């Protein structure tokens, strides 16, 4: 049920276009490394970032297209076809967490089992597990094919929390571990920490960015079943979902550019 | 299908050669390859014996890690033509004799070879596990024959404290790529087999820093 | 190089035997292995086929469900499991090694054969001649017509000529066409194009005597022409 | 005698330098001018032979123009079917440091060598069905940089010890030894008659040899750096040599001097391989900068490019019936152009 | 010491100076006569139809 601030009802629908400005100059430049291929830039951990490179582009348009829709102004809704626009919002927000998860599942076996990294992550895999993040991003996208905010169930609204919240615990244990084992390792060599600061100022930023992304929204979105949903809580939940496009700019820039791998191609 | 009965058995032969190549490469990816260099008088011949004509491979499995060590001392050709063959070794064990500062044009020639491979275009990402051999012979060579003969600008002690560590700074200063290469110096003990331990601990650091660089996590 | 297969003998109908051919003297893993049956005083008949690596197995329609070809690469043995042996399965079962790549020579070596006396759509290779009498030093010609053009679109015509001397196992003489098998005297020559094929012997000798079969190796099953005997 | 050489040897090399100027009345690029160019040559990658895992350093076609062997730095030697990109054989090498391979003109043998200082001869038509090492030809003191069969029993190798050597393969003994070069011999090339072969060394000179006499019959020097590649013109009366200084040159055996020079200012990289097409009108050159230019041989204009590699083109070869061009590179892919 | 080595370099340059050399005009025009008499039978200079090459697909 669309609910908007009547005091500045114009001031909110007008912000819909202002927010959609970026995620065009950056994430569009991030997938052209396939055009700057033979750098070389195409190894198994660069099309995982390529996955979120596009899934951050799908939900970049699928989501902005909803805040031009917004349930009230532009072709308000239906009871059957509207959910396949919901199917876009979960197709991307779960493809992101699918891409963001796999990229932390090879960075884990990269430093956990460093010798057996090339024997695990390869060309055959990372396209199999690649598409499976794009496939169950859809099979987790249609419950009614097989009741508070948009129109959708409250027992399924927590199941998606059962996915996204669980994939954000294995992306935190992965990166925290990678500063642990990096710290046990890098101290032992001086024991016989020079890497744990070149690596701490890039792994704690991934978790700071991640927490501001899926922390508030998943919090308010789980207030429904852990509370009584009021009209006064989702006055800024419409605004609080801005951060879902906020990480739309940081994912292609943190996982690709400010890490110096992409900075030699340019 | 347009494949005859023999054109299909020839493709079954081809796909069975494909797996033996894919498999035989996985079996040779478990092995860390190490170029072995250095002006070879006394050190290179003992470190491969410390661990157990054109190329000389040497296997040694230390702690569930199979090492291959390629000694190229007996090649004697223009090194610039076959050196790119070794592009892609984990590390370059560069054996050096501390007992050649007074033999002084030999220690100063090993620094001329270290600067040649440490600054190739083919080895910009390859670290160097630099060994400094015979620090026992460097004990009593300084006892009579001081330093400053091979290093005139050396203004320091002679008691092996800044004596040896002034060698270790001269080589590591020859590194012209401090960012994309890390020298891992070690003073070879020769009374213990921790030399393979230093190689093992310096290779697990090269591999990890490659893995982290492969996944772009730096 | 030798293929020595034993097993079989006499068997009461409906029973079961286990023929085994113990290869020795070559890279048994690299070779596909046929079985080729020869009924008493009759022609050759393809039975089974297991490729190298065991990733392929073909059978004749007669033995599609009763025979089970299988190979033990570490042991260098080829096996044929027979179930419900009929009287029409009485024959000498040859084990044939065939290796397939560009330029190879399939069917180049035949085991000596193990006898098995049981108690009691397809290319048709037609060489309706039989008992062509000749004396040594003469020039002989043998032909066998195919029910279909054995010329495949890739240029290879898949006709093989075999020679079974009396008491021996067959010998490869000419693979695909006009390709003389290694170890064969060059007086043999193979000619043909399409569906009419000819084995020309320039000057016949005292050892060039026996039944000459032709085989199509274009598609399975593999069909041998009936025997063309040369008695002097 | 001025350390016993400059008395005549330094002036004798001016008799030669004055004879080679007397016979240069007009250059190739003057008399072979006002003839039609070959037009831009778009060769498309017709095949991509995948399966090597390391860098491919050597490649050589069979005389049937269909099969080709290739040697990569993993200890594997693959014999490819180029029409249907199948693998006929994959030959495991004792030494992984292969720098050259060659296919016998009879198709029965293949040779291989590198940093191990040995040229291994492999028998392909064995009765056992696998590929055995029919012979190991040892005796060079430097890496083998190029080998070439004369027939099933004669192979001329060339080595980093400044020496080429003819070999008898039945025995293991080199029956001739060619000792003119003062630098590493990097590449040799048999004349189409197999009675003469040229070799190029890192001393910037190419020497014409006589396989029977064993004598350096002629010597060519135009380059400023190492000659990585050398190939006879299909006539047998000229050859082209590509060097580290990014220049190919066409040398003339009967005129005994350099006919042309194939350079371009955008090009600064060494030349890894070189080869003529049938009729010798196109000079293909495999450059260090990932490319393979296509030089009009009679003119000097680069009449095309083969830019399909992601790494140094380490070896190319034109099939002996002229149909196609195979190029290997340090990215582990053979591309068959056409 | 090395007089025998400089004694053989001259023994080579003595041989590499008495070759009979035809001028470049008779040997450049003799290369055009090959590249122009064989331009028909090379599939890479005069690209043949897709019917004749073995690599068409
Ligand atoms: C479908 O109506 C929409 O347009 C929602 N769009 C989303 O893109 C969106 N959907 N969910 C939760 C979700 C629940 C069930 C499901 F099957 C898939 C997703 C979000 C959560 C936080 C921020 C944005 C969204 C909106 C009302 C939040 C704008």
């Amino acid at each position: 049920f669309m609910v908007l601030n009547p005091s500045q009802q114009l001031a909110i629908a007008v912000l819909s276009l202002t927010l959609g400005t970026f995620t065009v100059l950056e994430n569009l430049l991030v997938l052209c490394v396939i055009l700057h291929s033979r750098s070389l830039r195409c190894r198994p951990s660069y099309h995982f970032i390529g996955s979120l490179a596009v899934a951050d582009l799908l939900g970049s348009v699928i989501f902005v297209y909803s805040f031009i829709d917004f349930h009230v102004f532009h072709r308000k809704d239906s009871r059957n076809v509207f959910l396949f626009k919901l199917g876009g919002v979960t197709a991307s927000f779960t493809a992101s967490v699918g891409s963001l998860f796999l990229t932390a599942i090879d960075r884990y076996i990269s430093i956990h089992r460093p010798l057996a990294y090339k024997r695990i992550v390869t060309r055959p895999k990372a396209v199999v597990a690649f598409c499976l993040m794009w496939t169950i991003a859809i099979v987790i996208a249609v419950l009614p094919l097989l009741d508070i905010f948009p129109h959708i169930d409250e027992t399924y609204l927590m199941f998606w929390i059962g996915v996204t919240s669980v994939l954000l615990l294995f992306i935190v244990y992965a990166y925290m571990y990678i500063l642990w084992k990096a710290h046990s390792h890098a101290v032992r060599m001086i024991q016989r920490a020079r890497m744990d600061i070149r690596l701490a100022k890039t792994l704690v930023l991934i978790l700071v960015v991640l927490i501001i992304c899926w922390g508030p929204l998943l919090a308010i979105m789980v207030y429904d079943v852990f509370g009584k949903m009021n009209k006064l809580i989702k006055t800024v939940f419409a605004f609080c979902s801005m951060l879902c496009l906020l990480n739309s700019t940081v994912n292609p820039i943190i996982y690709a550019l400010r890490s110096k791998d992409l900075r030699h191609a340019f | 299908c347009t494949l005859s009965a023999e054109d299909k058995a020839a493709v079954e032969r081809s796909k069975m050669i494909d797996r033996n190549l894919r498999e035989d490469g996985e079996k040779a990816a478990r092995e860390v390859k190490l170029l072995l260099l250095g002006a070879g008088e006394s050190g290179k011949s003992t470190i491969v014996k410390q661990m157990k004509t054109g190329i000389v491979e040497t296997h040694f499995t230390f702690k569930d890690l199979h090492f291959k060590m390629f000694d190229v001392g007996g090649q004697r050709s223009e090194r610039k033509k076959w050196i790119h063959c070794f592009e892609g070794v984990t590390a370059i064990i560069f054996c050096v004799a501390l007992s050649d500062y007074d033999l002084m044009n030999r220690m100063h020639e090993s620094m001329k070879l270290f600067d040649s491979i440490c600054n190739n275009k083919w080895f910009t990402d390859t670290s160097i596990i630099l060994f400094l051999n015979k620090k026992d012979l460097f004990e009593e060579k300084i006892k009579k024959s001081p330093l400053t003969i091979c290093y005139p600008e050396y203004a320091g002690s002679n008691t092996y404290e800044e004596a040896a560590a002034y060698i270790q700074c001269q080589f590591e200063d020859l590194n012209k790529r401090k960012d994309t290469k890390e020298i891992y110096t070690h003073f070879t003990c020769a009374t213990d087999t921790k030399n393979v331990q230093f190689v093992f601990d310096a290779v697990t650091d090269v591999i990890i820093k490659n893995n982290l660089k492969d996944c772009g996590l730096f | 190089v030798q293929l020595v297969e034993s097993g079989g003998g006499l068997v009461q109908p409906g029973g079961s035997r286990k023929l085994s051919c113990s290869a020795s003297g070559f890279a048994f893993s690299s070779f596909g292995m046929h079985w080729v049956r020869q009924a008493p005083e009759k022609g050759l008949e393809w039975v089974a086929y297991i490729s190298s690596g065991s990733g392929t197995i073909y059978y004749a329609d007669t033995v599609k469900g009763r025979f089970t070809i299988s190979r033990d690469d570490p042991k260098n043995t080829l096996f044929l499991q027979m179930t419900s042996l009929r009287s029409e399965d009485t024959a000498m079962y040859y084990c044939v090694r065939s290796i397939y790549y560009y330029g190879s020579s399939p069917f180049d070596f035949w085991g000596q054969g193990t006898t098995l006396t049981v108690s009691s759509s397809d290319i048709v290779m037609t060489q309706a001649t039989s008992s062509v009498p000749v004396t040594p030093g003469e020039s002989v010609s043998i032909s066998c017509r195919s029910s279909k053009s054995l010329l495949h679109s890739n240029g290879n015509t898949y006709l093989y000529w075999f020679l079974q001397r009396p008491g021996q196992s067959p010998q490869l003489l000419i693979y695909r066409m006009s390709n003389l098998a290694s170890g064969v005297p060059d007086r043999f020559s193979g000619s043909g194009s399409g569906t009419a094929f000819t084995l020309t012997i320039s000057r016949l000798e005292a050892e060039d005597v026996g039944v000459y079969y032709c085989m199509q190796h274009l598609e399975y099953p593999l069909t041998f022409g009936a025997g063309t005997k040369l008695e002097l | 005698e001025l350390d016993q050489l400059r008395q005549e040897a330094e002036q004798l090399k001016n008799q030669i330098r004055d004879a080679r100027k007397a016979c240069a009345d007009a250059t190739l690029s003057q008399i072979t001018n006002n003839i039609d160019p070959v037009g831009r040559i778009q060769m498309r990658t017709r095949r991509t032979l995948r399966g090597h895992l390391a860098k491919i350093y050597a490649m050589h076609w069979g005389t049937d123009s269909r099969l080709l062997v290739s040697a990569s730095q993993d200890g594997k030697l693959i014999i490819w079917d180029s029409y249907t990109t199948n693998k006929v054989h994959a030959i495991p090498l004792r030494s992984s440091w292969v720098m050259t391979c060659a296919y016998a003109p009879s198709g029965n043998y293949v040779a291989c060598g590198g940093l191990d200082n040995i040229c291994s001869i492999y028998n392909l038509k064995t009765r056992e069905g696998n590929v055995r090492v029919s012979r190991e030809l040892a005796g060079h003191t430097g890496y083998l940089s190029c080998c070439r069969f004369l027939d099933d029993n004669q192979i001329v190798t060339s080595s980093g010890d400044t020496t080429c050597a003819l070999w008898d393969i039945e025995t293991g003994q080199q029956t001739t030894t060619f000792t003119g070069h003062t630098g590493d011999v990097m590449s040799l090339s048999l004349a189409p008659d197999t009675r003469l072969f040229v070799s190029g060394a890192c001393d910037a000179s190419a020497k014409l040899w006589d396989v029977r006499e064993g004598m350096c019959r002629q010597t060519f020097t135009g380059h400023e750096s190492d000659i990585n590649a050398i190939c006879f013109f299909p006539n047998g009366n000229a050859f082209a040599t590509g060097s580290d200084d990014a220049t190919c040159r066409l040398f003339d055996l009967r005129a005994d001097q350099e006919l042309m020079t194939y350079s371009h200012d955008n090009i600064i990289c060494g030349i890894t391989s070189v080869s003529f097409s049938k009729s010798g009108r196109l000079l293909l050159a495999g450059y260090d900068d990932f490319n393979c230019n296509v030089w009009d041989a009679l003119k000097a204009d680069r009449a095309g490019v083969l830019a399909g590699h992601d790494n140094r083109v380490s070896c190319l070869g034109v099939t002996d019936d002229g149909m196609a061009v195979a190029t290997g590179s340090w990215d582990s892919f053979l591309k068959i152009w056409n | 010491a090395s007089i025998a080595q400089a004694r053989k370099l001259v023994e080579q340059l003595k041989m590499e100076a008495n070759i009979d050399r035809i001028k470049v005009s008779k040997a450049a025009a003799d290369l055009m006569a090959y590249c122009e008499a064989h331009a028909k039978e090379d599939p890479l200079l005069t690209p043949v139809p897709a019917s004749e090459n073995p690599f068409r697909e």
